[PDB]
């Protein structure tokens, strides 16, 4: 999971 | 009240003030300055992050975005393509490329106004999501690599790493590289600062008005609504000036330069554009009163792997006598927008  | 017309703050700190980040963030809270979702902060002459930018040619910009954009009559839909790794070098040489480089303008409302009439010709690419930080090892203050906030506690209590949230990012852009209207991931703050080059154009809805824009949106995109109801968290969707003013939905406007910090607060929506090569680097980070906002956020349900933030550390380690009910699925607080974070106190 990330920043997009 | 504090900033009744809740209009974009800019804030200039001493060297003494600017030294503690939460505290400051608490002062122009104080100052009504999250009323707006969005404010600037120009820091101290004095200060400087880096010694020079002139060595980072090599730095690789490992998944280029080209943006290509839909639509009409204000309202648009922007996707993205990857494209092929590039060194900042390259990717320099294309954006002060003539192809790509910045219009001719007199003011920013011309350049505003070629950005919207613009926006879906000639697709730029947008040097987005690089992990890294041009900080030196040095710097303590304002580092958005080690902000020092609660947030932290995501890592140091739970393990958990979550690129660009508690991590920073940097953003190389061109003219015409846009980013959607959105708030941040389980609404948290963000900050930005410009390292170098053309400005930033940014543009922001009050929190209190936030539920206005997405009901707007909802409108306009009612499959998309339908689909998942936080879509906006896509940040697919771009929605000019004009289309706010018309449908009555209150914002403001502002132009950050280089060597400024932007601050977003937590359920500000906002979105922009870039004026020319540049280069952002920024993160997310908490206060105590962004817990709340962190138990009601509203998330994407349709895409695999969105941020989502286990709120039980907070709500046990800062809310423990509103924990028992909160596991229960009985806390039914409503959030006030207009209020500052606890720790503004001693300002107030
Ligand atoms: O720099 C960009 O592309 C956009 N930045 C943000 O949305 C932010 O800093 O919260
Ligand atoms: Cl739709
Ligand atoms: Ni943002
Ligand atoms: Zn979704």
């Amino acid at each position: 999971a990330r920043k997009s | 009240t504090l900033n009744p017309s809740a209009r974009i703050m800019t804030f200039y700190p001493t060297m003494e003030e600017f030294r503690n980040f939460s505290r400051y963030i608490a002062y122009i809270e104080s100052q009504g300055a999250h009323r707006a979702g969005l404010a600037k902060v120009v820091p101290p002459k004095e200060w400087k992050p880096r010694a020079s930018y002139d060595d980072i040619d090599d730095l690789v910009i490992p998944a280029p975005i080209q943006q290509l954009v839909t639509g009409q009559s204000g309202l648009f839909t922007q996707y993205n393509i990857q494209k092929k790794a590039m060194t900042v070098r390259e990717f320099r040489k294309i954006a002060n490329s003539d192809k790509y480089c910045t219009p001719r303008y007199s003011e920013f409302e011309e350049l505003e106004r070629k950005y919207w009439k613009n926006l879906t010709f000639n697709p730029p690419i947008y040097g987005a999501d690089v992990n890294g930080t041009l900080y030196e090892k040095h710097v303590d203050e304002w580092n958005i690599g080690r902000l020092r906030t609660i947030l932290d506690l995501v890592e140091k209590e739970s393990g958990i790493t979550i690129e660009g949230v508690n991590t920073p990012y940097l953003y190389f852009g061109m003219w015409k590289t846009s980013f959607a209207w959105h708030t941040e991931d389980m609404d948290l703050y963000s900050i930005n600062y410009l390292h170098f080059g053309e400005p930033k154009s940014w543009y922001s809805v009050p929190p209190e008005h936030g539920k206005r824009l997405e009901r707007l949106a909802k409108g306009f995109f009612p499959g998309s609504a339908q689909s998942c109801e936080a879509f906006l968290r896509h940040k697919m969707t771009l929605i000019s000036p004009l289309m706010l003013k018309k449908y009555g939905i209150p914002f403001d406007k502002v132009t950050q330069e280089a060597g400024e910090f932007m601050i977003t607060f937590p359920y500000g929506y906002h979105a922009g554009f870039n004026h020319g090569f540049n280069c952002a680097e920024s993160t997310n980070f908490a206060t105590r009163r962004w817990i709340e906002y962190g138990k009601q956020a509203v998330l994407c349900s349709c895409r695999k792997d969105m941020v989502k933030i286990s709120m039980d550390v907070f709500v046990r380690k800062f809310q423990p006598e509103r924990y028992k009910l909160w596991k229960a699925g009985k806390d039914n607080t409503v959030i006030d927008h207009t209020l500052p974070t606890p720790e503004a106190a001693e300002f107030l």
